[PDB]
């Protein structure tokens, strides 16, 4: 079980990014002993949700989750529908659903479409909370493409609210496919997960949605970087490697 | 349900990364724990992981090596070396070639098969650092065909990844003509900072003249070779492309503006 967990961890790290559904689903088919842990450890494309009241998308994650229902940001409700569902408290949901909206320009200026949610939870000593995107290119044969990222930020409030400590753990998932006459059929997938720790500080000025929103900001600039170099850098040496246009000398 | 479990278990082991297939059978091991199931129904597994992989093996007093593909299955557990002319026990969980034994294949498309194999080694010396090929001549239902199968790997785990290159070439000869049927395939896994996989492949269906046999043979080389560039530059046409286009259409790298988002403005 504890090396079992070990062995289906590796094993997903493995596999065919593009079937991540169906091979984890296929993985608990052999082992449901860790159906849990693995639905939580294991990186998965995002779920779109829609708000029944106010008719909006909103993302799905274990932290907008209670039991087998989902919180929407827009509503502040469970569906479905439950009598005592976990809600933030008044102070918190109003900082949620400014970080709803400051994201949600953030998406718009940065991707140019899809989906963003902001959830927050409360802290012995703070709050933290989860920013969750998701951008998807349908629209062509020739070529698709989803950006999937999820940002876990825990803030500890300092010198009496004057600073606070920022805690970013972040993943970005990131397909893409061609399908061209010259180059075949190309699959890119996979994921990269950072991790970054600030002081900054706490005024009217620099409030925490906007320490956070620099700190997500750079966080997903610093990735996308890294993937480009990785994604279309690094396996492209290493196609380079394989085969040689050039005779090879010697 | 427990057919069920084997033939997950055979389909996980089937789809490891090229240079992973160790890894990925004690993950499906451990995991399925049940030793008996694992060599009763996974046993097509490997013979098929092996024969697709196009894995290169060393015989025991021969230089070269030759590659296991299901065009070389003569049935029994045997494989063919068509360069050598033997047959083989091949051992697909050690990966190990055993009890070579000569084998006159029945020379009908013999020194074509031979002319092919000839220009084609010096072809995958000169472009394939690691490559390994081997070529088949054989009769399928009813028509002369030369399967020409290259196989270039690079596996470095301390390093954290691996590649390798396919291709299969199948020439249907019929005099004065011949029908081309391709298959370029690229499998890479990078995993040294975070974990990227690249599939990628390419068929081709053509046709063009031949000849005298040693004469179409270096022309289906000349064929082969200009393809797989036209393949290969493609390709890094398609990463700039994907890089600087495909990307930015998923999240750009700056907003219209040109500049980093003003978040007390926003709040």
């Amino acid at each position: 079980s504890d090396q079992q967990l070990d062995c289906a961890l590796d094993l997903m790290r493995r596999l065919p990014p593009q079937q991540i559904e169906k091979n984890l689903s296929d993985l608990i088919d052999l082992v449901p002993s860790l159906c849990e842990d693995l639905l939580s450890s294991v990186d998965q494309p995002l779920k779109i949700a829609r708000d029944k009241v106010v008719g909006k998308d909103y993302l799905l994650c274990d932290y907008n989750r209670d039991g087998d229902s989902y919180r929407s940001p827009w509503s502040n409700k469970y569906d479905p529908p439950l009598e005592d569902g976990a809600m933030p408290s008044a102070r918190l949901r109003k900082l949620e659903v400014e970080a709803n909206n400051a994201f949600d320009q953030y998406r718009d200026l940065y991707f140019e479409g899809g989906v963003s949610s902001v959830y927050l939870w409360d802290l012995d000593h703070g709050f933290a909370g989860v920013i969750l995107i998701k951008k998807a290119g349908d629209g062509s044969k020739k070529i698709k493409g989803c950006w999937d990222s999820i940002h876990v930020v825990e803030v500890q409030e300092k010198s009496s609210g004057r600073t606070a400590h920022y805690k970013l753990t972040s993943t970005v998932m990131l397909w893409l496919q061609t399908n061209k006459t010259g180059s075949g059929t190309m699959n890119l997938g996979g994921s990269l997960t950072r991790q970054m720790e600030k002081d900054e500080t706490v005024s009217d000025s620099s409030p925490h949605i906007a320490n956070i929103g620099r700190l997500v900001e750079d966080m997903e600039n610093k990735i996308r970087s890294t993937l480009n170099e990785i994604y279309f850098g690094k396996t492209k040496d290493i196609v380079n490697g394989l085969r040689s246009i050039d005779a090879i000398p010697d | 349900s427990d057919e069920e479990k084997v033939r997950i278990a055979a389909k996980f082991i089937t789809h490891a990364p090229p240079g992973e297939f160790n890894e990925v059978f004690n993950d499906v091991r451990l995991l399925l724990n049940n030793d008996n199931l694992l060599r009763e129904g996974a046993a097509h597994a490997f013979a098929q992981y092996n024969m697709d992989q196009f894995t290169p093996v060393k015989i025991e007093g021969y230089d070269d090596q030759v590659l296991i593909t299901e065009h070389g299955d003569l049935g029994n557990g045997r494989f063919l070396d068509p360069r050598n002319k033997i047959s083989f026990k091949f051992d697909h969980l050690r990966k190990e070639a055993s009890d070579p034994q000569p084998e006159d294949t029945e020379s009908a498309l013999k020194q074509w098969r031979d002319a092919c194999d000839s220009a084609l080694r010096a072809y995958v010396k000169d472009h394939y650092p690691n490559g390994f090929c081997t070529v088949y001549g054989k009769s399928i239902d009813g028509q002369q065909t030369i399967i020409a199968c290259i196989e270039s790997h690079q596996f470095q785990p301390k390093n954290f990844w691996n590649g390798r290159w396919r291709s299969e070439w199948k020439f249907t000869i019929t005099p004065p003509t011949a029908q081309v049927a391709a298959v370029l395939k690229i499998q890479v896994h990078y995993y040294e900072d975070g974990n990227v996989q690249l599939v990628s492949h390419k068929d081709i269906q053509d046709s063009v003249q031949v000849s005298s046999d040693v004469q179409t043979a270096k022309e289906f080389i000349k064929i082969i070779e200009n393809a797989e560039n036209e393949y290969q530059t493609a390709i890094s046409e398609n990463y700039q492309t994907m890089s600087d286009t495909t990307f930015k259409a998923l999240r750009r790298q700056l907003p219209v503006t040109r500049t980093k988002i003003d978040w007390n403005k926003i709040l």
